[PDB]
């Protein structure tokens, strides 16, 4: 389980 | 000989009327437990100006522990006009 | 006639295990500056699939110069879900 | 023609050399082990005079130039794919 | 032909 988030 | 250090970062888009903070986060859910790491940081962006670096670990966002955050919360907080982070980093050698 | 070239490599994995990027580093200090080289690349590993080669020089990891990394930071960075490298290599067909 | 291929991996601590030399010839470029220092690192690792070097660091002999060779031979670790006669 | 020393 791996997610990328941009801010 | 100093190892990692923890510090608080607070970022407000109002500083330069920015639409983004200029960083990305990788979220690993291993064993069901969650950790958050800084994947990249834009050199000229708000996060960079407050000291955020690639490879930093995010321990808390808005006073909530990383393992207590979910995708909904993460997306919500990261898109808000202001953001608080508790960051663990290595001092620059 | 081209000699060496420098390029960025970004790798991602889904766990937090220390050895899952599929490469190892060797080190040498000259003139008070430490240099890092790729010692071995796992044939089917993540790093190989991103074009990392044995004998490549690692200039930077997560935006930190090779000479500004210590052994603790190395283990940490090499175990995170994402990794950024600045690499110097010889072109290969 | 009756030879065996095998891999050798060598590491140098922190400042000596690997204790061997290579010769070239013109499948275009071919690399042979010229000499092996009796008391050197290569010798201990099983490199022998007259061995052919098929690859260095996973790159074929014909694809290596002098600059690369010099760089690779001076690094703190070295990988070789070698063809040799059994003894 | 050239010799290289490692």
């Amino acid at each position: 389980s791996r997610k990328e988030y941009y801010a | 000989a100093m190892g990692k250090v923890t510090h608080s970062i607070h970022i407000e888009k109002s500083d330069t009327a920015a639409d983004t903070y200029g960083f990305s986060l990788s979220s690993v859910e291993e064993d069901g437990i969650r950790r958050l790491y800084v994947n990249s940081v834009k050199e000229t962006g708000l996060a960079s100006k407050k000291g955020l670096k690639a490879g930093d670990e995010i321990l808390e966002i808005n006073n909530r522990a990383a393992d207590a955050l979910n995708s909904s919360m993460l997306k919500d907080f990261l898109s808000q006009p202001s953001l608080g982070l508790l960051v663990r980093t290595y001092p620059e050698l």
